[PDB]
């Protein structure tokens, strides 16, 4: 998928992937510590898989 | 959709006049005579979807 959809799926910062989940469709991979800071400060993102 | 392709000016390699034609593409989304010419050549009838 990443190559099939290079530079249309790819954001280069964390906060603007948390928007990108926050506006569509989006799952934005990264390690667990920054996800533990996120959900920790919405209740509107959580996480699929450990 | 299920790729990103684009369509590109053909030129041939080692073009002339590459970059006569390269900053003139991007120039036509400045004004948006992409955009601008977008509407006309696409849209042949106003297909009014309701269901
Ligand atoms: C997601 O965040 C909060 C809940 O944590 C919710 O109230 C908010 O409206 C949501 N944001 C949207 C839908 O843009």
């Amino acid at each position: 998928f990443m190559s099939s959809r290079r530079q249309s799926v790819l954001v280069k910062s964390n906060e603007e992937g948390i928007q990108r989940v926050l506006t569509s469709d989006y799952a934005f991979l990264m390690e667990s510590t920054t996800i533990e800071f996120v959900t920790q400060r919405n209740c509107n993102l959580t996480q699929i898989g450990g | 959709l299920i790729d990103s392709k684009g369509y590109g000016v053909g030129t041939p390699m080692g073009s002339p006049y590459r970059d006569k034609i390269t900053i003139a593409i991007l120039q036509l989304q400045e004004e948006g005579k992409l955009h601008m010419m977008k509407e006309k050549w696409w849209r042949g009838n106003g297909c009014p979807e309701e269901e």
